[PDB]
């Protein structure tokens, strides 16, 4: 935060709410790169389903959560 | 004390044609002469950037809205030091941004009320920075007219 | 024994009543069993048991497992129940249904506003205000407070 390194490091998240499998990927990079990302309850698709995975059957919730395309995709 | 905006940034054109209706959208009859599967940056070739400056929305507003053009394979480093410096946006001490579609141009009573409370108290307090969309739509436009309620 | 398997086999149906001390109350009871007796979630099936809650107070439950964000609740969905909630007095309910992303701009219409107060109850005095005096509010809000 300024100063040069005399400062301190600047905190960062980004904060996901709803979604797709395409943000679903966006949130895989950017947990691959070590940046805090925060999920909200209700949101909609690929938002709600990481959160039950984190609370916690795993398939079905995939197809349940997120709309049926990309659902029997295993990348998902 | 912009003249060499062009020099570091660059903006990005189709070039290649990689197929009436091509990948990139532009329409076969208005593509470059020099012309499998489209290339982010194989197909394309680099030139100045040309739409730097800033915006003055018609009507309400601040008069004053840098808003740049530049190509998608650019290092962060050039850029948070341009805005840091040349704008004179000082250094945030927090940086939200925010994700997801949010499918539908309004969006639930709940999750906006969180959204304009929550976060927008949040960065106010600590005086942060936010990141979206730049769209008039959805969760950006939300996080806009929150940001701007509580300036 | 066969039998009492077979029943086991199939236990998210059953649901057992806690007396509870003469507890003598148990729509949750019926809401829960009907909650998780259905499982999928469509949000054109799960109408009947809002509108059951609605009739009820039982609210947390709606909340807990109607509104936990697994379904896609609608618009117009929720336009009859907060109609009904309204009319029978239902707060918590009320303030539940508008949240979960209910557009008051495109709900209320001149219709729905003069049930609303034709919902006053039976010879109060507000009955007898509209009366003496369409909804027909402008004229009572100016005889009593004074118009000036
Ligand atoms: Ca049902």
């Amino acid at each position: 935060t300024g100063v040069g390194g005399t400062g301190i490091d600047i905190p960062v998240l980004l904060l996901l709410i709803d979604g797709d499998e395409k943000m679903l990927t966006r949130i895989e990079n950017a947990t691959q790169a070590q940046l805090p990302c925060l999920l909200v309850a209700g949101s909609g698709g690929a938002a709600d389903c990481l959160a039950e995975t984190l609370e916690d059957q795993g398939e079905a919730r995939d197809r349940i959560r997120r709309f049926f395309p990309k659902g029997d995709l295993e990348v998902l | 004390e912009q003249s060499w905006i062009p020099k570091i940034f660059k903006k990005k054109t189709c070039t290649t044609f990689i197929v009436t209706l091509c990948q990139c959208g532009r329409p076969r009859t208005a593509h470059p002469a020099v012309a499998t599967v489209w290339d982010s940056d194989a197909h394309t070739t680099e030139k100045p950037t040309d739409a730097y400056g800033e915006l003055d929305f018609t009507g309400a507003g601040r008069k004053h809205s840098n808003f740049l053009r530049l190509s998608d394979r650019t290092d962060p480093a050039a850029v948070y030091s341009l805005v840091t410096r040349t704008w004179g946006f000082r250094a945030p001490n927090l940086v939200v941004s925010v994700l997801g579609g949010s499918g539908g141009p309004v969006l639930q009573t709940w999750l906006q009320d969180l959204l304009r409370r929550g976060l927008v108290r949040a960065a106010q307090s600590t005086g942060a920075w936010i990141v979206t969309g730049g769209l008039h739509t959805g969760i950006g436009r939300h996080v806009g007219v929150a940001v701007r309620d509580h300036q | 024994q066969a039998q009492v398997e077979r029943i086991m086999t199939r236990k998210e149906l059953l649901t057992v009543y806690s007396s509870e001390d003469g507890s003598e109350e148990f729509e949750t009871i019926v809401l829960k069993a009907l909650v998780k007796a259905c499982g999928s979630s469509e949000a054109s099936a799960y109408l009947d048991e809002l509108r059951l809650a609605v009739a009820w107070n039982r609210v947390d439950i709606a909340q807990s497992e109607l509104f936990r964000g697994d379904i896609q609740w609608r618009s117009f969905h929720l336009e009859a129940s907060l109609m009904d909630a309204l009319l029978n007095d239902r707060p918590e309910f009320v303030r539940l249904l508008i949240s979960h992303g209910l557009s008051l701009g495109h709900f209320l219409t001149p219709m729905r506003l003069a049930q609303l107060y034709s919902a006053a109850p039976s010879n109060s005095l507000i009955r007898n205000l509209l009366d003496q005096a369409p909804p027909d509010v402008g004229h009572v809000l100016r005889m009593l407070l004074g118009k000036m």
